[PDB]
């Protein structure tokens, strides 16, 4: 556990990219009233496995996910995230991300040498459970949707200095053929991702929660140059529920 | 084909201040706006019409008089994420 | 600034640090006085 | 008679076709390592995220470069000055993405060239020579260390090292002018005087010797056959050469001493390259060249431009365009 | 990676040792002139 | 031309009253500007916040407007935000706080007048005064 | 002694080589030169005092000597504010007057004293080939060097303290009471890597470690001094080294070159022994200061500084180091190992803490960050501050820049001098420093290579 | 396929370096 | 201003001092 460690103890060791762990194997639960909001203090999200849905030449073959290796280093975790868990009348628990370090750019490498960058994020994730919950326990599955902003912002310049709100709108190196490229027109559409947070560990003494996540989201389109690939991310998560 | 911010420049965004898309630096032209009232406008965005910039909670009376005085300098277009994602309304990389 | 009773010698202090440079020059002068033998 | 003494006699042997020596025991492994990794990376390395902004620059031939545009791209700005060997990467593909081959090649190359300098001393010692050829070779070594080690240390990132390629070298030079005004730096001015004058003095010396060769051949065969390797006599008339050059300018501008002349030939470009290596090594700590922007004002206070102001406009153009997605803040402080 | 690190550490330590013990092995005496010292 | 009277003639307040600095006052204000202000306000920009520069449009757009000498002297005694709402006496060098700004602690009232006067005269000698950081 | 080429074989441009075997004139040369060093110390200090504006920061004012005295704890208070101008003046005057004494003594020994000291006294007279006397002189001078390091320790512990930039309540002159005597820390500084995040001995970040190192250095130098007085060089040392005056000179030249490089890097990176209140910010310090300044400015405008992506997809203000630490974004990602007293209060165990960045930033941290980002060590040779594309109105080059450039260049030229004197010492001891003998040319007896 | 030509010219230069060193005309005193 | 007059006078005195020592030693035939 990295709870009593200082910065000098953790620096350059890779322990700053890992989420806190509920040491107590306590299989407790956190009681919840039927119309109250409980704050989430330091929500952390550690991706461990990365898959990209391959695109075959065939149309009706099964798509299937292939594992990728991360080329970026221990810069692939979300942390210090504030959020809210509200309990509706019918005991439906709703997780709602507010802010924090809620995104990381991650580049993974596929077999074949294709590098897939993607904007791993939990931005504005709203996730509901099944109705009828009186607590947070090992059966709490927050399933919902989050926003995926474009990997490159609208201020990004391509290697020929073309972008969205800055840069050329044409291929200036080829003056008689400047406007014949569709890559001159950049766009940054807002994508959507699906996230399931399954709680597996509840420490009711301090309100700590831990579990696993499975997430699906589009990859980088490079300002709409190419179609996005589907990325599946599985990992573990921790948070602190404020009772 | 134009990108989306060029097509926004064809609209009334390209003529006056848009409460849903204009960066904070564009509010410096109105006296008494930068930095506080512009930050409150940007934080409480989006708006369906110009008139509901007066219905921001926590507006002082002097702020309300200033907003009433400069109502004609404002437009409202649809919020475009190309100008709002990543807090480009606060810092669009322009100094 | 110098302490006040020394402030009459502020110009002399202002030319004090470059005196070692003259020393490097001075040896050449002395060699010129002896014929660079 | 011992095995170690036999190995010491072989290592220090003047009979070896290539002299090894104790400095060679370090130079040979390091230079071979850096050469092998450089050739493989120049042909086949994947793109490197040099600026740390997930914008990988393709440097190798197989990824669309030619010989001019190809480079071994410097390590990531995210790495900075951190030591990044192969074993600190989680995979070889991560090490390739982050510019590890640059650190491997540069570090081995720099050890290799310092040991090359020591080996030059060592062979001069074993041959009964005077030892200062290595002092002359210290000037290209100082320049290589300035661009591959000292400037990254001062700027806080190997990403700021000169790339191992032709167009990457040009990129390094141009960005360096944008950020330091090296043209207006008096030590580069000495470097330029060093190389221009060294080429001038190379041509004058070669021309004066070739002009004054003793007739020993016919005009059918090449004049170079008038020299025998190991001959005791001099092959040109130094007095004729001196009598020519002291009438070309005047008598006391001309060397009558061959040793004095050869010293001057050695010393001038070595001193010039020493000075420009210190210019780059001091611009590492951002002690930049001369700034004369708006130095001249009219009586009212309006700026009267000079050629330095036009040069500054050129420097601005480079600067506001370089690493165009890297900067988030108004000042390029490193 | 750890096997590579150990192998590289061994190789570098062996070459550096050779250099140190080679220059400690009466290297002033290895010259064509005088070798009394 | 010379540094004329009209070049040194600048607005003094918001009521149309003007003032004319002497050459001595202009040079003292320029010296104070070089010694104290230029580390952040070189060429009229603001290296730490270039949304609020020393350009004439930015000085006119302040609340109340700072393109006259009296408003500039009031700013250097009590600096505010651009809308005049937030107290900036612990965030901007000023003569009212010597304990945190010792470099300004020896500047007199006439020194502040001169540096305010130079701040008003310097934009009409330079077309790049108060622009972007790289310009 | 010969004072010309016909009687020495050395030209005028190599005249000081005429002293190699004239120990009295050599001592006078050495002592007059020390005069010069102490003269520059005193006269430069008096110049810096005369040009000092004490309410203005030292680093704005072209001072490299008053920061050294202020770091020892003289004439300064909290935040490095100048209490009194008199200790700096005292240090200057004492060096200047003493330099007069040293100069008179060097002139004596150089011009009037005996040209060789060996016929006068066995204690002071030396032969370069006498290994016992050479190590005796090493030993005397080592005991003195250890005494100097212990004098720094005594100043820090017993006579008023040193300036600690890391002191709670703000940086101040404080008395060191618990110096790090633990040899694991003291020598693990020597074992640390000379790379980013480790920094070898440049990374010493507290005055307790500095003062404890000087207790150990004083002890080590005093013990090595007695060793070398009482002992003689062993057989491996006798068979490994060249024993001549030029050889010992070249050994000192390589040593000086190494310490010059170390000093340039020390002043460029370290803010503990070179506090930023006196020397200005380091380059890493100023880059992190700019990132922090615009984090604070945009947070005041209401930007979510943690959820803000930049144009590349990385965080505009905050991002992850390669080992995961929460660090500032943009190009200063390179400088995420930087530590400073204005910044460390906002750091948590994982790096920069969101809660401290939201509701713990003090106005003095903003003031210090603005001052440090605008006093970045970037400047022209004619002392025009800022980036080189800026116009002429800011007269500033950082003392860190001047000190680092100077010592790097000095260190390089002293390596060149090491190569020159080592190579020449080897050739002169081997007997061919004056050229190849034509009769016994060694290549003419070697076999052909191919 | 331009990479093949680049590899060929670089290989030709390196092979010329090998043959120019290992099989040089040996210098002889006559 | 009179400050630069004194600076130049002190500098000129210091500049003449060294060549004065050399000149008296050469004029009187001292141990040059
Ligand atoms: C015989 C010798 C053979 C030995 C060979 C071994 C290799 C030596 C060279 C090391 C290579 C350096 C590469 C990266 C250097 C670096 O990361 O930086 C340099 C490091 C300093 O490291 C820095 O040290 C810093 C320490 O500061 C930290 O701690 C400080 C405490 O105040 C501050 O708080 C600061 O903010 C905080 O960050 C940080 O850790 C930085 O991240 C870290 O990079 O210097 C050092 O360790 C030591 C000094 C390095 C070498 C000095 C220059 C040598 C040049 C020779 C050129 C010769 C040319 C002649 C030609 C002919
Ligand atoms: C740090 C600088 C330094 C020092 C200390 C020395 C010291 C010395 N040199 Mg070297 N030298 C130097 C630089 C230096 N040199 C340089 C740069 C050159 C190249 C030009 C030379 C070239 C050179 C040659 C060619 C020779 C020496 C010799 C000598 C020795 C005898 C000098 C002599 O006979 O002078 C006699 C000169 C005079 C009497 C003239 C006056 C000199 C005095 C010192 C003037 C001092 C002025 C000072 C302001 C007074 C202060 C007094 C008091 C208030 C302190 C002496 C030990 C000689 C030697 O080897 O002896 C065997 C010799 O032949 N030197
Ligand atoms: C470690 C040495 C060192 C360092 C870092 C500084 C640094 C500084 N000094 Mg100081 N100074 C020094 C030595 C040093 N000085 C010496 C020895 C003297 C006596 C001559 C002085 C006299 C002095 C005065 C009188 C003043 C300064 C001032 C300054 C500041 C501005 C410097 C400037 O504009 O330079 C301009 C840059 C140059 C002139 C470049 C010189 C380049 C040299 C000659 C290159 C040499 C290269 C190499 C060694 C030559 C070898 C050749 C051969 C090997 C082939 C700065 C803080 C000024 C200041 O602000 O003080 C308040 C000031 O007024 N200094
Ligand atoms: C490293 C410096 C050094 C060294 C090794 C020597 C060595 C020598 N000197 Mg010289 N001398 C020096 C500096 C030095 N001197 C200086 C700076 C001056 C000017 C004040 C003189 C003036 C001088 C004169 C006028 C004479 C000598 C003589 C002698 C010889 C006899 C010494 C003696 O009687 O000692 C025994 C004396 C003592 C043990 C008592 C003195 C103890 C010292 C002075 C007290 C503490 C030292 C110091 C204050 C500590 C701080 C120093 C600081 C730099 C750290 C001897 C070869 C004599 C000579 O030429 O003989 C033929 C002679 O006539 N010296
Ligand atoms: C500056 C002062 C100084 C000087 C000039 C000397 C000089 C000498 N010492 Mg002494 N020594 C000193 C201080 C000094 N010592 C101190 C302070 C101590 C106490 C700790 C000692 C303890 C000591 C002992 C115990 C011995 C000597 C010996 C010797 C002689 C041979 C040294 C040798 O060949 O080293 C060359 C070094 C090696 C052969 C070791 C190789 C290891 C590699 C090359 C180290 C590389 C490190 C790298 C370059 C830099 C990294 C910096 C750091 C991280 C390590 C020589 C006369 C020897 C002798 O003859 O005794 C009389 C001996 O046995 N010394
Ligand atoms: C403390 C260090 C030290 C010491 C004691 C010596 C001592 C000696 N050296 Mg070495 N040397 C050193 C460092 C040192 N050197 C360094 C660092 C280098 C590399 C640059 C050299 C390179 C060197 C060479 C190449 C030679 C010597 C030689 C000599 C001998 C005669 C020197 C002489 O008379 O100079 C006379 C002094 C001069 C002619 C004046 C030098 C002029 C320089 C370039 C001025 C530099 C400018 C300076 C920074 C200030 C700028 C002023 C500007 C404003 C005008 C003497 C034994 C000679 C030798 O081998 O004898 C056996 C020789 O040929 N030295
Ligand atoms: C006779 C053929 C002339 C060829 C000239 C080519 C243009 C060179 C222009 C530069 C002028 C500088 C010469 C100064 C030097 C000078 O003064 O030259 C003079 C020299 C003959 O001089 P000497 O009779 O004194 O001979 C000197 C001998 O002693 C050699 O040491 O001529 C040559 O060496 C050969 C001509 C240059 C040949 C260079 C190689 C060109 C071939 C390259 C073609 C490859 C392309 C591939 C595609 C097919
Ligand atoms: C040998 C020789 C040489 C060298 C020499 C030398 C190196 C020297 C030196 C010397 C020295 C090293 C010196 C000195 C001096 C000092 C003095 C003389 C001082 C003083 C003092 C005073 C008088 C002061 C005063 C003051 C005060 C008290 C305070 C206030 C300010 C004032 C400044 C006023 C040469 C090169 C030439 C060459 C030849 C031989
Ligand atoms: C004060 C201080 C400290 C401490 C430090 C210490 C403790 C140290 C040390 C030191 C040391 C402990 C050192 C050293 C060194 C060594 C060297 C530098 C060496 C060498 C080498 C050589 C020179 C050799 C050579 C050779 C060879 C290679 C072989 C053959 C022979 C010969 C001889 C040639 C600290 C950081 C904590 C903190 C700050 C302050
Ligand atoms: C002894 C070694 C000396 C160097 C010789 C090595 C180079 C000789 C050519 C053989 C290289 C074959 O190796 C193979 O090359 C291709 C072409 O770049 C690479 O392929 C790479 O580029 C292509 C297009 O540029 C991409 O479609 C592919 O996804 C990417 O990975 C393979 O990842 C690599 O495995
Ligand atoms: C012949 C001369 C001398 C040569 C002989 C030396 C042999 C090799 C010595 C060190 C090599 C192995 O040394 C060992 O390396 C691993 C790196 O994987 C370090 O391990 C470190 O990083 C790894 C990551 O890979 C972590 O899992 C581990 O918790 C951490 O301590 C060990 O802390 C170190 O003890
Ligand atoms: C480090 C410690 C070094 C100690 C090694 C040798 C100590 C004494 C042994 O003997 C010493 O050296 C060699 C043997 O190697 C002898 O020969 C010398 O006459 C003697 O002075
Ligand atoms: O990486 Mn390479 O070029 Ca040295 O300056 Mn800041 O960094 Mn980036 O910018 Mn400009
Ligand atoms: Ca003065
Ligand atoms: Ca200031
Ligand atoms: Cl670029
Ligand atoms: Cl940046
Ligand atoms: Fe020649």
């Amino acid at each position: 556990d990295k709870s009593q460690l200082t910065y000098d103890d953790i620096v350059n060791t890779g322990l700053a990219n890992v989420c806190p762990e509920i040491s107590s194997f306590t299989r407790g639960t956190i009681e919840v009233e039927p119309n109250t909001k409980y704050f989430v203090s330091d929500f952390c999200m550690e991706p461990q496995e990365y898959f990209v849905k391959e695109e075959p030449v065939n149309k009706r073959q099964k798509a299937e996910y292939v594992k990728g290796k991360v080329l970026t280093r221990q810069t692939t975790s979300l942390e210090q995230i504030r959020g809210s868990i509200a309990v509706g009348a019918d005991g439906t628990l709703t997780f709602k991300e507010k802010d924090g370090i809620d995104f990381q750019p991650i580049t993974v490498l596929l077999p074949g040498g294709e590098e897939v960058p993607f904007f791993f994020t939990v931005k504005n994730f709203t996730g509901t459970t099944e109705p009828g919950f009186t607590s947070i326990n090992s059966s709490t599955d927050f399933v919902g949707d989050f926003n995926v902003p474009s990997y490159r912002g609208a201020g990004f310049l391509d290697p020929k200095a073309r972008g969205l709100y800055t840069g050329y709108d044409n291929a200036v190196a080829l003056p008689s053929a400047a406007d014949k490229f569709r890559t001159n027109k950049k766009e940054t559409p807002l994508g959507k991702g699906t996230l399931s947070l399954q709680v597996t560990q509840v420490d009711g003494s301090t309100g700590e929660i831990a579990g696993i996540f499975e997430s699906e989201q589009p990859s980088d389109t490079d300002l709409g140059a190419k179609e996005p690939l589907d990325v599946k991310v599985r990992g573990i998560f921790y948070g602190r529920v404020d009772t | 084909e134009l990108n989306a911010v060029d097509a926004k420049l064809t609209t009334d965004f390209g003529q006056k201040i848009d409460l849903n898309n204009s960066d904070i630096r564009d509010f410096r032209g109105l006296r008494g706006f930068y930095p506080n009232l512009a930050s409150e406008i940007i934080k409480n965005a989006p708006y369906d019409t110009v008139e509901e910039v007066l219905d921001i909670p926590g507006l002082s009376e002097t702020q309300k008089s200033r907003l009433e005085a400069n109502l004609g300098s404002f437009t409202v277009t649809e919020p475009s994420i190309e100008l709002t994602s990543g807090d480009d309304r606060i810092n669009p990389g322009v100094y | 600034k110098l302490p006040e009773a020394y402030q009459i010698f502020d110009p002399l202090v202002d030319v004090l640090p470059v005196i070692p440079l003259f020393f490097l020059a001075l040896a050449f002068v002395w060699q010129a006085a002896v014929g660079f033998k | 008679a011992s095995l170690w003494e036999q190995f010491c006699q072989w290592v220090t042997s003047t009979n070896n076709r290539i002299y090894v020596g104790w400095f060679g025991t370090l130079m040979i492994p390091t230079l071979l390592t850096a050469t092998t990794c450089f050739i493989i990376a120049f042909i086949a390395a994947p793109p490197v995220d040099i600026d740390g902004i997930r914008e990988p620059v393709a440097g190798s031939l197989l990824y669309g470069n030619n010989i001019i545009s190809g480079a071994v791209v410097p390590s990531s700005n995210a790495i900075g000055l951190h030591f990044y060997p192969i074993w600190e990467a989680a995979s070889l593909d991560e090490w390739l993405y982050n510019g590890g081959p640059y650190q491997l090649v540069v570090f081995h190359f720099l050890i290799g060239i310092f040991c090359y300098m020591g080996r030059q001393w060592e062979l001069s010692y074993r041959l009964g020579m005077r030892p200062w050829i290595c002092v002359a070779y210290s000037a290209p070594v100082s320049a290589a260390t300035a661009v591959f080690l000292i400037y990254p240390i001062g700027q806080g990132s190997f990403s700021d090292g000169m790339p191992l390629g032709i167009s990457g070298t040009f990129n390094f030079m141009i960005v360096f002018q944008a950020e330091h005004n090296i043209l207006m730096h008096p030590f580069h001015m000495l470097g330029v005087a060093g190389v221009f004058g060294g080429s001038l003095f190379s041509a004058m010396h070669g021309s004066l010797v070739t002009s004054s060769l003793v007739r020993e051949t016919t005009e059918v065969e090449s004049q170079n056959y008038g020299y025998k390797f190991g001959q005791e006599e001099e092959t040109y008339n130094i007095v004729a050469a001196h009598g020519y050059f002291g009438r070309l300018i005047f008598q006391y501008a001309s060397f009558n001493n061959s040793r004095s002349l050869h010293f001057f030939l050695g010393a001038w470009p070595v001193i010039g390259i020493w000075f420009t290596a210190m210019g780059v090594s001091t611009m590492a700590f951002n002690l930049n060249g001369f700034n004369f922007n708006q130095s001249i004002l009219d009586s009212q206070g309006r700026v009267i431009g000079t050629w330095a102001d036009v040069l500054n406009r050129a420097n601005i153009g480079f600067e506001v365009m370089h690493e165009r997605n890297a900067h988030n803040f108004p000042l390029d402080l490193a | 990676m750890l096997t590579l690190k150990i192998a590289v550490y061994i190789v570098v330590g062996l070459f550096i040792s050779l250099f140190i013990f080679g220059f400690l092995s009466s290297d002033p005496t290895r010259n064509p002139g005088r070798k009394d010292f | 031309v010379e540094l004329t009277e009209s070049t040194r003639t600048i607005p003094l307040d918001e009521a149309g009253g003007t003032t004319t600095l002497t050459a001595r006052q202009f040079t003292n204000g320029q010296k104070i500007f070089v010694d104290t202000c230029t580390q952040c306000h070189l060429q009229g920009k603001t290296k730490t916040n270039n949304n609020v520069s020393l350009g004439l449009a930015d000085l006119a757009g302040a609340e109340p407007r700072r393109d006259n000498v009296l408003a500039l002297v009031e700013f250097l005694k009590n600096p505010k935000s651009y809308d005049g709402e937030d107290d900036y006496s612990e965030l901007h060098p000023n003569i009212s706080r010597p304990d945190i700004y010792p470099e300004m602690r020896n500047y007199t009232e006439d020194d502040i007048f001169d540096v305010a006067g130079y701040t008003l005269i310097a934009p009409k000698l330079d077309e790049r005064w108060g622009g972007t950081i790289y310009f | 002694g010969g004072r010309d080429l016909p009687s020495t074989g050395f030209a005028w441009w190599s005249g000081n080589a005429r002293l190699i075997n004239l120990s009295g004139k050599l001592l006078g040369a050495h002592v007059a030169h020390a005069g010069l060093i102490v003269f520059w110390a005193g006269a430069m200090t008096l110049f810096e005092v005369a040009h000092f504006i004490p309410e203005k920061p030292m680093y704005e004012q072209g001072l490299i000597l008053l920061p050294h005295i202020a770091t020892l704890g003289w004439g300064v208070g909290p935040a490095g504010e100048v209490t009194d101008i008199f200790p700096f003046f005292v240090v200057g005057v004492l060096h200047l007057i003493s330099s007069a004494v040293l100069g008179l003594g060097g002139i004596y020994h150089a011009l009037r004293g005996p040209e060789v000291l060996e016929e006068y006294s066995s204690f002071f007279g030396y032969d370069w080939k006498d290994k016992n006397q050479m190590t005796n002189i090493i030993g005397y001078h080592l005991i003195l060097l250890g005494c100097g390091a212990l004098l720094l320790v005594f100043k820090a512990m017993f006579f008023g303290g040193v300036y600690d930039t890391w002191a709670p309540g703000g940086g101040d002159v404080r008395v060191i009471t618990n110096p790090t005597l633990n040899p694991a820390i003291i020598f693990g500084y020597l074992l640390k890597a000379p790379f980013g995040g480790e920094g070898w001995i440049i990374s010493v970040n507290n005055m307790e470690d500095i003062i404890g190192g000087h207790i150990w250095i004083g002890l080590i130098c005093i013990s090595g001094g007695i060793w070398h007085i009482l002992t003689k060089p062993f057989g491996w040392a006798r068979r490994a080294l060249i024993w001549s005056g030029e050889a010992y000179l070249s050994y000192s030249l390589g040593a000086l070159s190494l310490m010059g490089f170390i000093a340039s890097v020390f002043v460029w990176f370290n803010n503990t022994a070179y506090p930023s209140e006196f020397y200005g910010p380091t380059g890493m310090e100023a880059s992190q200061s700019q990132a922090f300044t615009f984090l604070v400015r945009d947070q005041r405008l209401g930007a979510n500084i943690a959820s803000a992506q930049g144009p590349t997809g990385l965080g505009k203000y905050l991002m992850r180091s390669p080992s995961g630490e929460i660090i500032f974004g943009g190009e200063t990602m390179r400088f995420w190992d930087f530590r400073g007293p204005w910044l460390e209060p906002l750091r948590g165990p994982n790096g920069l803490d969101l809660d401290k960045l939201r509701n713990d930033i003090q106005p003095w941290q903003v003031r210090r960050a603005a001052e440090y980002m605008t006093h970045a060590p970037l400047g022209s040779l004619n002392s025009v501050g800022g980036v080189i594309t800026d116009v002429n109105s800011f007269n500033y080059v950082s003392p860190r820049a001047w000190l680092a450039t100077s010592h790097f260049v000095l260190g390089f030229f002293f390596l060149v001098g090491h190569l020159w004197h080592a190579g020449r010492a080897r050739a002169a001891a081997a007997g061919f420093e004056k050229g190849i003998d034509r009769e016994t040319e060694p290549t003419l007896f070697m076999p052909d290579l191919d | 396929m331009e990479s093949v030509a680049y590899i060929l010219v670089l290989t030709m230069a390196l092979a010329v370096l090998f043959f120019a060193i290992a099989f040089r005309e040996p210098p002889r005193i006559e | 201003n009179l400050e630069p007059i004194f600076q130049l006078t002190f500098l000129g005195l210091i500049v003449l001092a060294g060549p004065a020592v050399v000149f008296v030693l050469a004029f009187r035939g001292g141990d040059l």
